[PDB]
């Protein structure tokens, strides 16, 4: 079936690599990760957050409305 | 409408905090001298006190202090025995119908899992025991009912069980209502979770081990994946 | 390796004896409830335990047994602590059947599965049983109480 | 002047059998030391609350 | 000579499945959960087995046997709460896996997706019966309500319900049935998972880009074995946190009282991983309509591959589809929250709107938005 | 098994005896550590402090 | 286009396993039992499962639950006796299968034979643990004796036997452990049987002549599916005869009394399919020697391929080897009979001679006879 | 409080003794076996029971 | 691997068959089956039966000997 011998036809692509023992496992981990993490967060925040913000607003409103509904209504005891 | 119990600063609410076994001993004294008359703890035996708050000889003395019905003898009729640490805490009533008859149709719940069976746990139990109050204007309680704002429905069939000097502690601690309530709630928390201290210790050990391992396995993964993450690929068409 | 050993050890330990089973490891027997010349059987360690209030005549005959003429050389005085009380595990040494009290040719125990005969002291007297009934470790807390 | 890690590799980590023996011995000693240290930390946090801290007042 | 790993039959299967399997190099951490699921399954068996060595499925001894496990058995509490919280972790990973499949268009593997839907149903049934096993108040009454749902089926509902119950209501017969079925089902789940991996390996795995990755494939072993080990370690960290610091966080206290057929607990709700479906069930006033909506809530995954109208597979390049997906996720969270909450004034209307929005997003909004994106990309 | 009786095989056994002995030591240490034998662990200086 | 049967993955597996598998055209009825075993296994899984819907594994409710199955459950007696006699049918078919493997030199398939030996061990353990579930006199005391056998292991024997017991003897802990293990093991048996078929299909199947039959291979489906259906029908006839006319023929009556730890039954013996081993166990006066002989009596199947000194594979053309094989079969029957009988004057010596003859035939007489046969044919 | 009622089909056949010890005391230390499975728990079954009763 | 098409090499072997709907399912079932069964029985009766006959003899002797052992010995009760 699908085996490394025959998956696709590729030509004129050169890949240079390094031994794991010749390179650092965490090269520029913070100084490059933090800007990259910020970039990814900026890209994805406008797509992910708004639905959860709406959910939180709905949750707070529903909890407040339920708590108000459980509260006593003075107008029922005017007489 | 219902009232939620406050979050009291229990000495075991810490992330790695254990129980006060002195409080456990005092709470057991409270249990055997106050609530044992009507409440039961079926799933707690005297042998469970050996490594918690009483030494083995003290646990044996506690067990021998209460008679227990034993199996049939040669004649074939049940008899009574001084009791041993293999026995469980005695049932105040034989069957739940007897308990209901003796408590105006209300069944005193079993206290082995009470802190684990009620929302709020020991907080709810402590607020209930010390929360008895005179019913507000407009509340009409049936005969044999007492107003406790924390009990659902605010009409509980349990008369206030604890008060100042209800029992005299062996440890010598002043027997204020709050002290008795705190000690009995700590004991009930132990009863619900007899593995509390061991669970906390194992949690500390596993936190240390995970803090040791996760960076190490992460470093191993980075070491393996460095080949691909540094890989430079070039395209050289003719 | 540390974490795996802890996990595997906990899982294995869950299969060992529980807290209650260990609580029932040793039992208490009230000697006052065993009349003279009666071998009472108790459930101890999941097996029958024979406690016999050996009579004076039975004590004398057991003391008169020829020690060297026994498949397993044992003495009644060294077999039991109190002469009038003999405590044995009711498991025949031959295969593991339960001997029946006062059934053998020697007035002691008789394993019917094959026919082993024991005396009132548990010493093998006749039959295919290779050894004598095991005597568990016990002590007399009081005059009429024993813990095994 | 080989470094500490070079000495470790040459002596123990180079051959897989010696690697595994080092791992096993280290597992034994690490289990002992880690259990002792974690127990010390836990008992210090809960000092005066555990049974082992109050058992003396009731032992005989 | 030859290589045993490549020639021996069992070694051939194992090598082609987990060692030399060509795997895409860009698959993110969201691809770990699959393996995580397997781990959970294995755990749920091992732990489960060591619970069956002490549990007795009798109404007079089930609760007492559970207390014996959590009170007397050596490390019995560890095993019990590992099981209880591992079920929740299993459903967390299941939900995340289905979300990954929806987001990156993994449902285009039709046979794999269908076997996954079957696996989801089987796991839900197993968890339901396992939760019934302890025979607490929550177990008994949740079983009562969920099984009584089947009575809404027309003309066979009563007979089917009484056949499953083994009597006139939930009783000892039902408890023993559920114990046997709960014991046996996870092995059927393992067989279905084997078939699932068989179907998946027929075409390989997808990737975040949604583009065929045959030009960039890596051996599964050296990279993804260690990556999945790290993922399993993180999952084990979360599970052990839940089992050693908040063992009762995801449970309900009312399940620590022995089952009382004559006294309902203050609130009757199922476990959290069912709440969303429960919420949908409560949106429809009609019983039969509610049951049909509950079934369709899971059967919509079957329709998901056919609803795909975009020219691109993954949502990685479809921002509007991403917004719809996150709206759907927030909607599912809303349904879970409402299923937790009682049936009162705001919760009823919010639940009805949430169910309507769920079905609308999955059925109507997503295909239309994909077509709009296709028109925006000029194809 | 006469096929495996020859000078080359004796050389092979000589070569692999140190490795086999090391693996046997690994197995013995692992067994003692896993079972907490305490028949052997009593001799180990720091470990015997336990129990 | 293609053929779905030969293209679809699951269909590919099934077609290559049971539809288009090249099978020898001359395999006799002795090759049916293999499939029969599978049938039996499936039956034991189904029937047993329906027993698990009413059986509780508590000593206070085990015997009562079994009587409830036999008296109150609708057709419960049918299922119970189907299980009880289907275990016996399983062992009849297993013994016939092993005899077929020995006679026709089928052990030359080393991997298949070894997986079969593991299957035999697993099925024996499953049946032994299952027989304890009724918790009768025979169940309790046979469990007691067989488990006490483990105490003969030096050093770790007592700790091991107490760990398996869950206490100090056979009690509720042992009963529940055995119920759990008995439930889980048959699924492991199914997995091992799948691996067994995987190994077998690697080299095809042997034939009564013992000569490679690649020239005369026939499709498996049209011929051996109907032949195996007929064999299963005949086996079902025999099993239903047992269930409906002599349900208690193969079971000792003493198992119908509740377990009495304080009193042994008149005679203690396991089920018939263990008696032969039991006989060997009693031949050696030494406890450890007896246990080792018992283990060797089944581990000798592992040695079987390495003792094959004949130039010909099957005993079909080896009359002296046929005589030795039938002597072995008669010796096994004698061992079963002696294991049933008590330990007295004639039975002890006959059992010792029978055990010596069994080991001598398998280890000494058979290879020497094969060498003599090779000489007589001038090989 | 426990009490006595006339009895119904759902009830099983009444036990002669509250516990086996009482039966042994009333029968010279011998427990009269349960007869629900006595034919099926004895080698010989109804033949053995008949011979025992009549012999 | 093991499929019809490459199992073995066979040459110059002609096989003639018939439709199952053109032939009788039980052709000469008793006229030729019974003599064939007797031939097969005769060839095997002297290799299968003799071992089992020995078992029957041993079984009978063992049963008789066990009975005789349990019988009363008059000499033991003499005098
Ligand atoms: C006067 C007899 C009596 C005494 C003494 C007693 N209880 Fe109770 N208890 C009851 C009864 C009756 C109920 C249930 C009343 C009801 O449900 O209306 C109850 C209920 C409770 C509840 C709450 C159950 C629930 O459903 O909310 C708790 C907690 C409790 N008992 C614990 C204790 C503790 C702790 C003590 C010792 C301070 C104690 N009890 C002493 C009779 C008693
Ligand atoms: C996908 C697999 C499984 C899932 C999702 C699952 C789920 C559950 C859940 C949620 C519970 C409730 C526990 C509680 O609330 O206390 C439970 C209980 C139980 N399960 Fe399962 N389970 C699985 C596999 C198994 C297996 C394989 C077995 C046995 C071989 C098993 C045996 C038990 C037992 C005995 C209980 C009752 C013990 C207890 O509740 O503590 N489970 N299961
Ligand atoms: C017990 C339940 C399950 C198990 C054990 C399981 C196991 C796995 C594993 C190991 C993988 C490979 C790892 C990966 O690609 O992430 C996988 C992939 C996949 N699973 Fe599951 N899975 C389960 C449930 C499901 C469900 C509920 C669905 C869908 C509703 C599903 C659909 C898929 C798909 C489509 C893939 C391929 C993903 C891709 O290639 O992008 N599975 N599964
Ligand atoms: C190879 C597979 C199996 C074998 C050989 C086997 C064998 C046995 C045997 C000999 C008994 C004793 C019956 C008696 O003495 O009356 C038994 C009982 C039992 N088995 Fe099975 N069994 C198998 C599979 C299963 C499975 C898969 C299950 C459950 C899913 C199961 C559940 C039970 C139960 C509950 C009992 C006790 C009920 C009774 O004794 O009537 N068994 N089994
Ligand atoms: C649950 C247990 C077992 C099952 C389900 C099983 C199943 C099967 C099946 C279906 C076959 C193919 C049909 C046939 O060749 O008759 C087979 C063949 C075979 N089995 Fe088993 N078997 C089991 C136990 C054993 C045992 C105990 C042995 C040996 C000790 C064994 C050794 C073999 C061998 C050597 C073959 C190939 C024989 C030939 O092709 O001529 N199996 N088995
Ligand atoms: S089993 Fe006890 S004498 Fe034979």
């Amino acid at each position: 079936g699908r085996e490394f011998g025959h998956l696709t036809r590729m030509r004129h692509v050169i890949t240079y690599s390094l031994s794991p023992f010749e390179q650092r496992a965490f090269p520029h981990y913070f100084t490059k990760g933090i800007p990259n993490v910020l970039r990814r967060t900026r890209a994805c925040i406008l797509r992910v957050a708004p639905p959860f913000v709406v959910f939180y607003l709905v949750y707070t409103w529903g909890t407040q409305e339920f708590e108000k509904s459980k509260r006593k209504n003075p107008a029922a005891y005017e007489n | 409408l219902e009232l939620h119990a406050p979050s009291y600063p229990w000495s075991h609410r810490g992330l790695l905090s254990s129980l006060d076994h002195t409080s456990i001993r005092r709470g057991f004294q409270v249990y055997k001298q106050v609530c044992s008359s009507c409440h039961s703890m079926d799933y707690v035996a005297y042998r469970h006190l050996v490594g918690v708050c009483y030494t083995e000889e003290e646990a044996k003395a506690l067990a021998e202090e209460v008679e227990v019905q034993d199996g049939p003898n040669e004649d074939g009729e049940m008899f009574m025995r001084p009791g041993k640490l293999s026995d469980y805490f005695p049932k105040p009533y034989p069957n739940p119908e007897a308990a209901r008859a003796a408590n105006n149709g209300a069944l005193p719940p079993d206290l082995s899992y009470i802190v684990r069976a009620r929302h709020g746990g020991e907080d709810y139990v402590f607020s209930l025991l010390t929360g008895y109050c005179e019913p507000p204007t407009g509340v009409s309680l049936r005969e044999g009912l007492y107003f406790n704002p924390y009990f659902p429905g605010q009409a509980i069939a349990m008369a206030p069980p604890i008060y100042n000097e209800v029992l005299e502690f062996d440890d010598g601690t002043p027997a204020t209502m709050s002290q008795v309530a705190k000690d009995v709630c700590t004991f009930l928390r132990w009863a619900s979770e007899p593995e509390h201290d061991h669970r906390k210790r194992m949690g500390l050990k596993m936190l240390m081990m995970m803090g040791l391992l996760l960076p190490l396995v992460y470093a191993m993964k980075r070491h393996k994946w460095s080949v691909l993450k540094s890989r430079k690929l070039a395209y050289r068409p003719p | 390796a540390y974490a795996a050993k802890n996990a595997v050890s906990q899982f294995v330990s869950s299969m060992s004896a529980s807290a209650d089973v260990l609580a029932m490891s040793k039992i208490e027997i009230k000697l006052s409830d065993i009349p003279e010349g009666k071998n009472m059987a108790f459930k101890w360690r999941g097996k029958p335990l024979f406690v016999r209030h050996r009579t004076k005549k039975e004590i004398d005959q057991e003391a008169a047994v020829e020690v060297s003429q026994l498949r397993d050389p044992q003495h009644d005085l060294e077999r039991v602590k109190k002469p009038e009380w003999v405590i044995l595990i009711g498991v025949c040494t031959h295969l593991g059947c339960v001997p029946i009290a006062n059934a053998g040719d020697f007035g002691g125990y008789y394993c019917p599965c094959h026919g082993s005969h024991y005396d009132a002291s548990g010493r093998i007297r006749k039959g295919p049983a290779p050894l004598n009934l095991e005597v568990p470790t016990y002590e007399f807390t009081s005059d009429d109480l024993v813990i095994v | 002047a080989p470094t500490l890690t070079a000495r470790l590799y040459s002596l123990l980590f180079r051959r897989t059998s010696t690697f595994a023996l080092t791992i096993a011995v280290g597992a034994l000693f690490f289990e002992r030391a880690f259990d002792q240290g974690a127990d010390a930390i836990y008992e210090h946090i809960n000092q005066g609350k555990l049974w082992k801290h109050i058992k003396h007042k009731y032992e005989n | 000579m030859t290589n045993i790993r490549k020639s021996h039959p069992l070694m051939k299967i194992i090598n082609n499945a987990f060692i030399d399997l060509p795997a895409p190099s860009n698959i993110s951490s969201w691809w770990n959960f699959g393996s995580l699921l397997g781990i959970c399954l294995i755990l749920q068996i091992l732990t489960g087995l060591f619970l069956a060595m002490h549990y007795t499925s009798d109404t007079t001894t089930a609760f007492s046997s559970v207390t014996h496990i959590c009170r007397d058995v050596n490390y019995g509490w560890v095993i019990r709460y590992l099981h209880a919280n591992g079920a929740s972790m299993f459903f967390i990973c299941l939900f995340i896996h289905v979300g990954r499949g929806l987001y990156y268009g993994s449902y285009m593997f039709l046979e794999t997706w269908n076997i996954g839907v079957v696996l989801l149903f089987t796991v839900m049934a197993t968890a339901f019966m396992g939760y019934v096993l302890p025979w607490g108040q929550m177990s008994f009454w949740g079983a009562t309500v969920i099984t009584n749902l089947l009575s809404a089926i027309p003309y066979i509902g009563t007979d089917l319900v009484e056949w499953i119950w083994g009597g006139f209501s939930v009783d000892k017969a039902t408890l023993t049935r559920f114990f046997a079925f709960h014991f046996i089902l996870p092995f059927i789940i393992t067989a279905l998972a084997a078939v699932h991996l068989l179907f998946l390996h027929e075409t390989g795995s997808n990737n975040p880009t949604g583009i065929s990755s045959d030009m960039d494939k890596i051996p599964f072993h050296p990279y993804y074995t260690i990556k999945d080990i790290l993922g399993a370690l993180f999952m084990m960290l979360i599970l052990l946190i839940l089992v050693l610091f908040s063992p009762d966080l995801l449970g309900d206290p009312d399940n620590y009282t022995p089952a009382n057929p004559l006294n309902t607990p203050p609130h009757i709700k199922p476990e959290w991983y069912f709440l969303f479906a429960y919420a949908i069930l409560r949106s429809i006033p009609n019983k039969l309509g509610g049951v049909l909506a509950l079934v369709a809530s899971i059967l919509i995954l079957i329709l998901m591959p056919m609803l795909h109208t975009s020219k691109q597979r993954s949502m990685m390049f479809r921002p509007l589809s991403q917004c719809l997906f996150w709206m759907l996720v927030a909607d599912l969270i809303t349904l879970t929250w409402i299923g937790g909450q009682p049936v009162e004034h705001p919760f009823i209307i919010i639940g009805q709107l949430a169910s309507i929005l769920y079905f609308l997003i999955i059925l109507v909004l997503m295909p239309i938005t994909s077509i709009i994106e296709n028109n925006l990309l000029k194809w | 098994l006469s096929r495996f009786l020859g000078p080359r095989y004796r050389e092979l056994a000589r070569n692999w005896i140190p490795t086999a002995s090391m693996w046997g030591a690994v197995g013995a240490v692992g067994l003692v550590w896993a079972t907490d034998w305490r028949l052997i662990l009593d001799w180990v200086p720091y470990i015997n402090g336990k129990f």
